[PDB]
């Protein structure tokens, strides 16, 4: 299913915006506008590819399955397994 | 019975203790039964 | 840049922000959640080096609990074939061959791992020479060899063990004639200390087993070939035999001090394995054998305390049965007892330092690695008190 | 107290005291094997800096102090203040 997935992933906290990304970056979906979603998700994809390289450095068998950065202004979410790259815009708290 | 010094009191005590020995022989039968039903294995230790 | 300015900047007092940062991140990162019986464990039996050639001694490496030294002694099939062979067998991965093979000129009669050198195996042979084996070298020949002089051992040495701290070691060895000698692990050219064990004046001891109590290195217990166990002091004014024990009417074939710690001490206890199926739970402080487990027609060959359970101990037999005696659980029947197939006379037992698994020797060379039930291996905290009470029983 | 911080940190699961990495990629504190931890901290510094650039692209007022690089073997908690970058190895359990 699609709509139920986003609806449940969103209303759990009244999340500002999430779109489903099953491809490597460049998502055409949108939740609040096309740019702030697409370009930011592409930047996230580029960053997490490097992060995956980083985790593979210490041992190549390692892979990143879960990633969160909680900063003073935003909390960014992504849980990659093979192509499933999450995006979450949410308050730091 | 206790400090009771009536010899017939000793006799009543003897009846009480022969009843005691009746329970005791019930115990003897039980322990001998467990003996024999646990026997037949060999001589060593926990066998005989 | 270099490692000096960092020290001063650490000594600088701008770290309140950093300290608050660390406090916050640690206290926030504190919460954690998740994202979502006796058994034949293994076999070890060479064929090239283990045709007949009965087992003689076993040991586990303290530094590498996955390694086991074997020592296959008798050569009777082919005089041309190697006389004495020592095998080291690994535990992490299963292979049909020993990880390394060592051949000594004579017949190796005992062996063990060195503590200081984690890459070295030292064994005593039948000739009387203490023999090294450096696993770095690619030469199967012994690396360093003690001389067969009057100063060193000249009789079949059956007991070798290196003890002490990593910075204070002494390879002790005592031979059948009874001459104790300590060597430096790195220098075996000369016996750094030796002394001939003697009982009451003019009475040598036909020594055939030893065991150092856990921790102590100065006093120990020795088991003679004459059935009478003794306690000796390794170093001191009373250096030598200090006790005469009635023991058993058969030659001692094994000895071992206690192998557990954590609660009320039991190191004064030690079990001996005699030559008439009479293992003797028994202590140094007393003089009478505390108890005399007996059964069987055959007779034991080795006995070892469990490294973790302060009651359990193994017991070999000539009919091939290995039985674990858990004293607290019971004192009359083997708590566990199974016979290896083919009823061969097992000859050695060596518990893994972990205590979770047991080895056994063999009369044909097939070392069997037995595993044990969890409930039968790990003792409880109450177990020590129960052991104390059982000993207090008599 | 630095020692108080060390004893507080070592109490955490799978953590060996406190190891701090400055902006040069060389840990100011030594707790693990030097070459592995140095290269690991260098890659750490590089990708946290590119993450800083990534966030400042759209968030020119946010600061980075929290990041959960978790794998199926271990998680690394990386926390930069301004120069001292704490790296903490912790079991996922």
């Amino acid at each position: 299913e699609v709509e139920e997935t986003l609806k449940r992933l969103q209303s759990q906290k009244g999340v500002q915006g999430i779109i489903v990304v099953n491809t490597e970056g460049i998502p055409i979906k949108s939740t609040m506008d096309n740019p702030t979603t697409t370009q930011y998700a592409s930047l996230m994809h580029s960053f997490i590819l490097k992060a995956r390289s980083t985790v593979r450095d210490i041992d190549p068998q390692n892979d990143l399955t879960f990633l969160r950065i909680r900063s003073k202004k935003n909390e960014i979410m992504v849980a990659p397994d093979k192509d499933y790259f999450l995006i979450v815009i949410q308050n730091p708290t | 019975d206790g400090l009771d010094v009536s010899k017939e009191g000793t006799e009543a005590w003897e009846a009480a203790m022969k009843r005691y020995d009746e329970r005791i022989d019930r115990v003897e039968t039980r322990i001998t039964a467990r003996l024999r039903d646990q026997l037949g294995t060999a001589k060593n230790a926990n066998e005989m | 840049l270099t490692e000096e300015e960092k020290q001063q900047i650490l000594h600088s007092e701008e770290f309140l922000s950093f300290f608050d940062h660390s406090t916050r991140i640690v206290e926030r990162a504190l919460s954690e959640q998740i994202n979502i019986k006796l058994s034949l464990n293994r076999q070890f039996f060479d064929e090239r080096w283990s045709k007949h050639r009965v087992v003689s001694c076993l040991d586990w490496s303290s530094q590498y609990p996955e390694l086991l030294v074997a020592s296959y002694n008798n050569n009777e099939d082919a005089p041309h074939e190697p006389d004495g062979v020592a095998l080291v067998w690994n535990m992490k991965y299963k292979k049909t061959t020993p990880e390394y093979v060592f051949h000594c000129q004579s017949a190796v009669m005992s062996a063990t791992f060195a503590k200081f050198h984690p890459n070295l195996v030292v064994g005593g042979t039948y000739s009387g020479q203490i023999v090294l084996w450096d696993n770095r070298s690619n030469k199967r020949t012994p690396v360093q060899r003690t001389p067969l002089s009057a100063a060193a051992h000249t009789h079949p040495v059956y007991c070798v063990n290196v003890v002490g701290t990593q910075n204070a070691h002494n390879l002790i060895s005592i031979s059948t004639d009874g001459k104790i000698c300590s060597w430096s692990l790195d220098m075996l050219s000369h016996p750094q200390d030796s002394m001939e064990l003697v009982h009451k004046q003019s009475k040598a001891v036909a020594v055939t087993s030893m065991s150092f109590p856990v921790g102590d290195v100065n006093n120990f217990v020795v088991g003679s070939e004459e059935g009478s166990v003794y306690t000796a002091c390794r170093h001191g004014s009373k250096a030598g035999i200090s006790e005469m024990f009635e023991g058993h009417q058969g030659p001692i074939t094994g000895i071992h001090c206690h192998a557990a710690v954590g609660a009320v001490d039991f190191s004064h206890l030690f079990v001996t394995s005699s030559f008439d199926w009479t293992v003797k739970l028994w202590t140094t402080k007393n003089n009478k054998p505390l108890y005399s487990f007996e059964d069987n027609a055959d007779y034991v060959y080795d006995v070892m305390w469990s490294p973790t359970h302060p009651a359990l101990f193994a017991c070999v037999d000539g009919m091939g049965r290995l039985d674990l005696w858990n004293l607290n659980n019971d004192t009359e029947v083997p708590t566990a007892s199974i016979s290896v197939e083919g009823n061969p006379a097992l000859n050695r037992v060596r518990w893994t330092h972990s205590g979770r698994e047991i080895a056994v020797g063999d009369s044909e060379g097939q070392i069997v690695i037995y595993d044990v039930g969890e409930q039968i291996a790990v003792p409880r905290n109450d177990e020590w008190a129960r052991f104390g009470r059982t000993l207090a029983e008599i």
